[PDB]
């Protein structure tokens, strides 16, 4: 039920997570155009998770 | 794919009425259901397409004991909805029974639209909770719909009456609602007879005839809700689509509304959002948050100044949603129709899941409570004590909407990645 | 010209009081990277209340120094940008004396702030009514007077008397120099020059006492008694300094004006 | 932050309705409320923009009894102050007591634009000394206002009753108001009745409707005192910035008037600077000096004439003071208006803080002791003696405003770093 189900879950989800947040990040080193990061991080989520370097 | 809709009940055949009057109206429909010769829009959906351009909406119109739906009857638009579909108490038990012996030529009725349609996407219920026989007839017609059609999805335009507190079970019918409605509503957009009635008193002197004034400021709530549905667009070209950004979990389905010129009798797009989430334009009466919000203008609106508004609105910070999720304001542009006056030639709504509306349920889950321990109305009547001798219907749904309230301030709470 | 006297030289209110009033909320790591200094700009154009022009954008809030960590110090510029037939006129040396003029202006921006979150900070105290309370709130009230004519000062001459001219002089090549005569004004009388630069150099110890005046927002009442009498004394030492330096300059004659009125 | 204005007592509402009048007139706005078609200031303060730029005044009218009240309502400006905000004896106990039991709802009606406004700074009272109905309840509110809003700065425009001396218990009523004013005011300007009366005599023939054009003169003074805030500025756009330098101590909040073209109806700021230190151009009736003076000249004013006009007036020495303050005079230039005529377009005003207003206030003491003395009218009015048996608030008041007195001719003592 979950044992099959829940470790698909949150594999995914870390690698959903993860591959998020190298395309906000990858992103941000692009400095209208920087605003697709703040609207993926709107009012205060997932715009501080890990600062590069 | 083809949306039919399901008014029921005095009240909500009053909406519904005057919903597809406007409808009429504002697309090139005259009241006869002629194509009008004066007329772009995605008229599919809403109306079914006769041969002579008659465009008859998919409306299925229930009375149960009629007074209103003769008045619907003598009207000139009597030739617009005609679908020949039209089927002959005060109490939530009366309206269940008295609809459960009509089920299967009402349900027949049903069938006969979905066949005759391409296909079919939505019902959509102009409800009324504890509003008589309309309150347990929908609750039972609510019940019955998604057994038959499990894929399908339901609707409710739920009126909540609140009139400051005459129907003296309305707590105990509305009770029942609720519990119906929560396990078996896929999404409800709620509206107040109270805060549209602030609302009239506000914009008007209209004090006394606040039924009949009101029935215009829902209308224009329900059309414009639609609008990206009866108007082609880049995005939010299906109900289904649109509906699962407005509801990110099962159980909190329920929406407020707003409108930006409630005196809608040039503005630019910062303008009409910063208006918009201001609580005067809003139509419905510990921390509480958004859990997500929506908004759909229409009208002549610059491109390029909508990601400006949206830069703008997250600095004005005027509504906050601070939930467990990603969930940010979400701009929409829709096109204002012609031949209808283009006043207020910017003008918008906002659609938005919000934690407040717990609140109300609360309120007449608090009258229900001292009610219940009173006694003073269990009704006692044959009809109400032989369909329920228990009364424990009232408690499992008292525990439901308890559940909804628990489940409400759980999504305040930074956890509701834990259950609610 | 116009417009970047709305922006770089901050006359226009509501602006400066809102970028400023923004910066020093915060006040190492942060308020460093893109994502807060490159932002603030497009939040406080927005409360500006005058500007969202073509000529509003181009106003590039960038930095020179990276900052490692109770001054009256905090570098960073602000340089307007231009297009090709107007670069020609308006040099790239020119601007960058227009952020050396900046750097003070916001500096003296810092004092009516932190010395109004001190007139702020006392006004919850509010019954407690004694020696210690008065005595003290007497010593705001010196301070404050100081900064407030200074700045009066600053806003007569880089402002206005020095765009008198500039403005009814105007109406190729002398547009160059008339720019180049504007702004060397501006800096002469700002007191940025290098020939009264001692004159600069004392006000460092000046708001660097009510620097440290913000820092005791009565447990340690004497500590700052002895602040305010090292305040007293270096406003005196001031008043002297500019006297030696009239015989040896019309632009400071104002000076001595305005910090002495019915004093010595 | 927005200001919203407290205008009580019929005397109050009289100048608060000629201040936004004058103000409808020299900004862009007609009766209506509605901006004016031929209409670069700040009048986000002063006035809520309403959506079809209805600039409305945060004006709050408190009435009581009305009679002559309804003329204000009978206005072509009715419409102009439209917050709908206006809620239903010549004794300070009397107004004190009847403010009393409707402080409730006022102050809600002082919420709902608390609430309106993005933010606010002040309180503003068009405050009546000894003014009947106008004493007494501004007194009661002034001392609310300061409990529900500690953040917020109380101005109050006292017109200071001077009328050579009808009201018989004018002393005990103005003896309460200073006593509630000086704990309770963040700063007071005030203002005479004889000294504007002098000045009606001076510049013109009017004598007998004395209060009708003295209320030109008051709005004047009200309106070039505020200027600097409605018109941008580089500096002083905060009103606080403004009030720290023209108030040096806390118990010492009293602000003198004058006006450089006693009448306005070309010039150098030499001259227009020597007019402000000239007694005749003074609004107001052992040594004697100034803690600080301010002002503030309009128009197109020549620049290097206020480092020469500074030094002139620096040589003149018309104005004489040596306080504890350090008391430079500051100068402050601000726009005249591009509506209004032109003539006198260099037009200026001082606020300062002087210790001769102390011998105002011991005027009005010296009459209470000896009504004090004699008991003449204790009133003994049933009102009066219910709520105060003991009289003791009156001797409160008296130790208050002789401390005042007290603090003033120590403020003129060399030593006010010592206790006064």
């Amino acid at each position: 039920l979950v044992s099959g189900f829940e470790a698909t879950i949150n594999k995914f989800d870390k690698n959903f997570s993860a591959h998020l947040l190298d395309l906000l990040a990858r992103l941000s080193i692009y400095s209208g155009m920087a605003s697709v990061i703040s609207r993926l991080d709107f009012n205060g989520f997932y715009t501080e998770r890990l600062e590069r370097l | 794919r083809e949306i039919i809709t399901l008014q029921l009940g005095q009240c909500g055949n009053q909406i519904g009425f005057e919903f597809w009057k406007q409808l009429c109206a504002e697309h090139g429909i005259s009241p006869e259901g002629i194509v009008e010769e004066f007329a772009t829009d995605r008229k599919d959906v809403f109306f079914y397409q006769a041969d002579d351009e008659h465009y008859i909406p998919r409306a299925v119109l229930l009375d149960l004991e009629p007074r209103v739906i003769h008045s619907i009857l003598n009207s000139p638009y009597a030739k617009l909805y005609n679908p020949e579909n039209i089927y002959l108490g005060n109490n939530w038990a009366s309206g269940f029974s008295q609809g459960e012996k009509i089920h299967e030529d009402i349900f027949d009725i049903i069938d006969r639209e979905a066949d005759g349609s391409d296909s079919l996407e939505g019902f959509v219920l102009c409800h009324s909770i504890a509003g008589g026989t309309g309150s347990g007839l929908g609750s039972y017609l609510l019940e019955r719909l998604n057994d038959r059609y499990p894929k399908k999805l339901v609707q409710t335009y739920s009126v909540f009456p609140n009139q400051d507190e005459d129907v003296v079970v309305q707590p105990y019918n509305s009770l029942l609602t609720l519990k119906r409605l929560t396990q078996n509503a896929d999404c409800v957009v709620v509206l107040d007879n109270t805060a549209l009635n602030r609302i009239a008193t506000d914009r008007l002197h209209i004090q006394n005839p606040s039924f009949s004034q009101i029935n215009q400021l829902v209308s224009t709530i329900m059309s414009a809700s639609t609008t990206t549905l009866r108007y082609p667009g880049y995005m939010n070209n299906d109900l289904i689509g649109l509906i699962a950004s407005l509801i990110p979990t099962p159980r909190l389905h329920f929406l407020m509304t707003g409108y930006t010129p409630l005196t809608t009798d040039k503005t630019t797009v910062l303008d009409v959002m910063r208006r918009l989430l201001q609580p005067k334009n809003v139509m419905v009466s510990t921390n509480h948050c958004y859990i997500a919000i929506l908004n759909i203008i229409q009208g002549e609106v610059d491109p390029t100044q909508v990601h400006k508004s949206l830069q703008r609105i997250r600095e004005r910070k005027l509504a906050n949603f601070i939930p467990w999720g990603p969930a940010s304001i979400q701009v929409a542009l829709s096109r204002k129709s012609p031949y209808l006056p283009s006043a207020h030639r910017v003008s918008g709504l906002m659609m938005a899941n919000h934690t407040s509306i717990s609140s109300l349920f609360e309120r007449t889950c608090r009258q229900y409570d001292k009610l219940r321990k009173r006694e003073a109305f269990l009704e006692q009547f044959r009809k109400e004590d032989m369909f329920k001798d228990n009364f424990d219907e009232m408690d499992t749904s008292r525990e439901i909407v308890q559940q909804l309230i628990d489940e409400y301030h759980a999504a305040t709470r930074p956890d509701y990645i834990s259950w609610g | 010209y116009e417009a970047l006297r709305h922006f770089l030289l901050m006359e226009d209110g509501e602006f400066a009081q809102s970028l400023s009033d923004l910066l020093f909320e915060k006040l190492p790591g942060e308020l460093l990277n893109p994502l807060v200094l490159n932002s603030v700009l497009s939040k406080a154009l927005q409360c500006s209340l005058h500007g969202d022009t073509p000529h509003a954008s181009n106003l590039s809030l960038a930095l020179k120094y990276l900052p490692e960590v109770p001054d009256v110090l905090s570098c960073l510029e602000l340089r307007y940008k231009v297009d090709w037939p107007l670069n020609i006129v308006i040099t790239e040396g020119c601007v960058s004396k227009y952020s050396g003029v900046f750097s003070f202006l916001l500096q003296l921006k810092l004092m009516m702030w932190a010395l109004k979150d001190v007139c702020f900070h006392l006004k919850r105290t509010a019954m407690a009514g004694s020696v210690q309370f008065r005595q003290l709130q007497l010593f705001k009230h010196e301070m404050q007077h100081f900064v407030k004519v200074i700045q009066g000062y600053i806003a007569n001459q880089i402002l206005h008397v020095t765009w008198c001219e500039f403005r009814a002089r105007l109406a190729l090549e002398e547009i160059q120099r008339a720019h180049a005569e504007y702004l060397h004004k501006a800096v002469f009388r700002g007191l940025l020059t290098e020939k009264a630069a001692p004159v600069m150099n004392v006000i460092h110890s000046i708001f660097s006492l009510v620097l440290k005046f913000r820092s005791q927002l009565h447990p340690n009442f004497a500590l700052m008694q002895q602040s305010y009498n090292t305040f007293k004394y270096y406003s005196h030492f001031l008043f002297k300094v500019v006297t030696k330096l009239v015989n040896r300059q019309p632009h400071l004659e104002d000076f001595l004006l305005r910090i002495n009125f019915n004093n010595y």
